[PDB]
């Protein structure tokens, strides 16, 4: 019934200050319970940085208070996180909650991933991964797309708009220089391709791209 | 602040045999009203964090009753009676009794299976991407297990390490296998000094390495 | 300083 939603910039640079919005959608932030901002570094670690009460009293991390704000707009059910000066140590998943610790009631967002970072926003080139020869009378065909040489994470990708979910393995992505580099592969049968056509759409945010390859053979 | 210490850090087991974790508070989590905040989260593969037992013994609504928690003072234990495929991921404690909020660091469920090898697949660099100056070889290597796997590059018989960017996927919630990705990078100019690009892997399904190779002698 | 004694008072 109730939905926590977080939003704001995923590239922030140094010493700039990372502002968050939490949307709740279902119950009102003023009725009970606290509205909390945890955040996850890369590692799985943990960090709870603060909350608000309903009542609008703050608790903030002592490793933090220094440089940690949290407000809310009760006009529009949203809470918001302010931290100053941020440094490329305050790269990580930031959360919103809701929970009280003794009730049933608790609800976590997805997350939203900010990277604190100088590196300049930087659209992907998406190659398409097609088998050099191979069998075409074979049970099963794989193919890929490479997404290489883009700044900062996130990307999407899909196959086929989201007709292919079953074969599809989507790897992280590793970082080299301070660039990123994913790949995605599909595995088929061989009667469907290349009789059927096989899109793979790879959307960027960060830098409002979207593209969508084909895997045409090479073969001969 | 409170630390909280997690033991076993990793965790394997088969579908329908027991486990439980452990989480040790270096002071007593009792508070002065007789109760105690002790919270178990799982986070599943590329999802957010979801709340299973709280005031160390209550199961959240819509947690199965093969979770069970139990302890008190500075000893406490969550144990999965029965573990299913949809029990895969991370679990964490975290106390809510002394300020400030702190986590353990986590222990890593992941599903005890029967070995299985690798299909392995290799794709020659793309003529788009040749036609910028680069060239990237890509070796796919999906649903196995053990995850421990090795893999190797030859660029004309020659084993190459630098350039190698290797990439695992999670534990796969249907067949409880992993998947990785192995992806060299050179020059065009380097790419087209050398004929044969050959992917070894090594895993214990396999007495001998698993090879896939091309030479530049095709579309 | 808990969460059910800052809720409640």
């Amino acid at each position: 019934g109730v939905q926590l939603q977080e939003s704001g910039p995923g590239l922030v640079k140094p010493s700039q200050s990372l502002s968050l919005t939490c949307t709740v959608t279902g119950y009102s932030i003023t009725s009970d319970y606290a509205w909390n901002w945890i955040r996850q570094f890369p590692g799985n670690k943990l960090e709870w940085m603060g909350y608000i009460t309903y009542s609008g009293s703050t608790g903030y991390n002592p490793s933090l208070k220094s440089r940690i704000s949290i407000t809310r707009d009760t006009s529009k059910n949203q809470f918001f996180l302010q931290l100053n000066s941020v440094t490329t140590e305050d790269t990580a998943t930031y959360y919103c909650a809701s929970y009280d610790d003794y009730t049933w009631f608790t609800y976590w967002g997805q997350g939203t991933l900010v990277t604190v970072s100088a590196a300049k926003t930087t659209p992907p080139s998406v190659f398409p991964l097609a088998p050099g020869s191979a069998a075409q009378t074979n049970s099963m065909v794989t193919l890929g797309c490479l997404v290489k040489g883009y700044f900062p994470e996130p990307v999407t990708v899909t196959w086929n708009s989201g007709s292919l979910s079953s074969g599809v393995h989507t790897f992280p992505a590793v970082l080299q220089s301070d660039l990123y580099t994913l790949s995605s592969s599909v595995t088929v049968p061989s009667s469907p391709r290349p009789s059927e056509t096989v899109t793979c759409n790879v959307a960027h945010p960060a830098s409002s791209t979207k593209v969508d390859k084909k895997i045409v053979p090479r073969d001969c | 602040d409170v630390q909280m210490t997690q033991t076993p850090l990793t965790l394997s087991v088969t579908i329908g045999q027991p486990a439980s974790i452990s989480c040790e508070s270096s002071q007593s989590l009792l508070y002065s009203n007789g109760k105690t905040y002790l919270n178990w989260l799982l986070q599943r593969p590329g999802q957010s964090p979801k709340r299973l037992i709280y005031l160390v013994s209550k199961l959240d609504s819509g947690v199965p009753d093969r979770f069970t928690g139990s302890g008190s003072g500075t000893d406490f234990t969550l144990r999965i009676s029965r573990v299913e495929a949809e029990d895969l991921g991370v679990y964490y404690c975290v106390q809510g009794t002394h300020f400030p909020r702190t986590f353990g660091g986590g222990t890593k469920l992941e599903i005890k299976r029967a070995d299985a090898a690798p299909t392995v697949s290799i794709f020659p660099p793309s003529s788009e991407q040749l036609t910028s100056g680069g060239a990237s070889v890509v070796c796919f290597l999906n649903n196995f297990y053990p995850k421990d796997i090795n893999v190797k590059w030859k660029i004309d018989g020659s084993e190459r390490q630098n350039g190698v960017l290797n990439s695992w996927t999670d534990q796969d919630s249907k067949d409880s296998t992993y998947s990785m990705s192995s992806t060299l990078t050179l020059t065009k100019d380097e790419y087209e000094r050398h004929n044969s690009y050959t992917c070894e892997a090594t895993h214990k399904t396999s007495t001998s390495p698993i090879v896939k190779s091309f030479n530049r002698n095709e579309c | 300083k808990p969460l059910e004694e800052v809720l409640n008072l």
